[PDB]
């Protein structure tokens, strides 16, 4: 019989995956101990304690990980945050917006 | 309003506007003023993050003062004649 907890402590045992560096400044998806998520990275100036892996929120939104092979704390923000309007003048008048 | 300071309000409407407070005027927040630079998880930048926008009002502060300002100076001239049509000039003694 095989008992293990998932996403709780830092892990020990993980599959056989080979990593593939890190890019910055661009939204992409990445996978950080088994964590999927995506959105932009570029650099992080936060400051917390030990025995931690994930950032969470006051939404349960991750928006900070801490990377096992540099170790230190990267950030997470979504590719998509302003609003977009766009105006026209109507089918029949035109087509520029 | 008083023409020393080009601030198109009066001095009761200063007050007004000090007395009770806004909760996030401005709506020109940014990346480096959200997440995407550094803030203490400020509750502005969470709404954004999920969807939620406030829009701003079509009309601004100064251009609703204007109207208070046009429709105070018509009564000490006119009385309320302005409002039926056309101004009529009367001394504010004998409109009293
Ligand atoms: C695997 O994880 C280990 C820790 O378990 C990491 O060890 C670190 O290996 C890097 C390889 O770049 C070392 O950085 C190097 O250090 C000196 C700085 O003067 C220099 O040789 C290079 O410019 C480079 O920066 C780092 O010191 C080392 N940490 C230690 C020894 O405590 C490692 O990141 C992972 N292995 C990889 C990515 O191959
Ligand atoms: C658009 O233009 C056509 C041109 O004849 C007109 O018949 C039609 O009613 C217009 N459509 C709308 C939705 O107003």
């Amino acid at each position: 019989v095989l008992s293990f907890q998932l996403l709780n402590a830092p892990a020990t045992v993980c599959g056989p995956k080979q990593s593939t560096d890190l890019v910055k400044n661009k939204c992409v998806n990445f996978n950080f101990n088994g964590l999927t998520g995506t959105g932009v990275l570029t650099d992080s100036v936060k400051k917390f304690q030990p025995f931690q892996q994930f950032g969470r929120d006051s939404s349960d939104f991750t928006d900070s990980v801490k990377d096992p092979k540099t170790l230190e704390i990267l950030d997470i923000t979504p590719c998509s945050y302003g609003g977009v309007s766009v105006i026209t003048p109507g089918t029949n008048t035109s087509d520029a917006v | 309003p008083d023409p020393a300071k080009p601030s198109k309000r009066s001095f009761i409407e200063d007050l007004l506007y000090n007395k009770v407070t806004l909760a996030d005027p401005g709506f020109m927040k940014q990346y480096g003023d959200c997440l995407g630079g550094v803030n203490a998880r400020d509750l502005i930048c969470a709404q954004k993050f999920n969807g939620l926008t406030v829009l701003p009002p079509l009309l601004t502060d100064d251009m609703i003062a204007a109207y208070t300002s046009a429709l105070v100076s018509g009564t000490a001239l006119s009385g309320y004649t302005f409002g039926a049509g056309a101004a009529l000039q009367i001394p504010f003694a004998m409109q009293m």
